[PDB]
């Protein structure tokens, strides 16, 4: 093959492998901050259901 | 061919023959044998084989690489733009090389050209030695069998250091 092939598919071989690790090291520190402060969509670990609770009249008032 | 100025050969000075004798030499027979059983045949076939040569005429060409931006121009852990420079620095460091061979096939051509006396008489040649293998030893020596252009880089910065304190404390 032609030293042009070679030199422009390692070229794209070094920006396809420089992306996937970037975005490893981002994927590391997304689960990191994730964990610490809890507001990311991940580690929602469920609450209690709000839709759950009687909001009706009941027998004796101070509730 | 080659080129006389980067492989250079001085003047030779052959004597004239200068027979004190009767008996001849059997050397110059032996050129004349040499020159009818032998050089011309080889000759005529060298002959044919170029006009062979001759026929078909087709040409290769030397590779040149345009000056790429170096290691010192590139941003850090940027592999797109320091795997050129790597490249770069890689072809220099093999040029390189091959000129450190240039110079030292100079050098033993002048050993032996210069025949005794050529400790007096290969006084450029063994200066021109000295300084190629100086640069190369400041440039490329002791970077390690997992040599980059950032190894080079950072023996560089070492050395001009090691220079901008010297001339500091010589001031």
């Amino acid at each position: 093959d032609a030293p042009e092939k070679n030199y422009e598919r390692t070229m794209a071989i070094l920006q396809i492998e420089s992306e996937k690790a970037e975005l490893r090291l981002k994927e590391l520190e997304v689960r990191r901050l994730m964990r610490a402060k809890g507001d990311g969509p991940w580690f929602q670990y469920p609450t209690i259901d709000k839709a759950l609770i009687d909001h009706s009249p009941k027998a004796t008032p101070d509730n | 061919s080659w080129d006389k100025d980067v492989y250079p050969e001085p003047p030779r000075r052959t004597p004239a023959p200068s027979p004190q004798t009767s008996l001849p030499n059997p050397i110059t027979y032996l050129t004349k044998a040499f020159d009818l059983l032998v050089d011309r045949p080889v000759t005529l076939v060298r002959e044919f084989i170029e006009r062979q040569h001759a026929k078909n005429k087709y040409y290769y060409y030397h590779r040149e690489f345009r000056r790429v931006p170096d290691i010192t121009e590139c941003h850090e852990k940027d592999v797109l733009c320091m795997f050129e420079a790597e490249m770069q620095w890689k072809r220099d460091y093999k040029v390189d090389q091959e000129i450190v061979n240039i110079i030292q096939e100079r050098l033993k051509a002048c050993q032996q050209r210069e025949g005794e006396s050529h400790r007096q008489n290969c006084a450029k040649e063994l200066q021109q030695f000295t300084q190629v293998v100086k640069a190369y030893q400041d440039r490329y020596h002791d970077l390690g069998a997992h040599y980059s252009a950032r190894k080079c880089l950072a023996k560089q910065k070492q050395r001009m250091l090691a220079e901008r304190k010297a001339t500091k404390e010589a001031a």
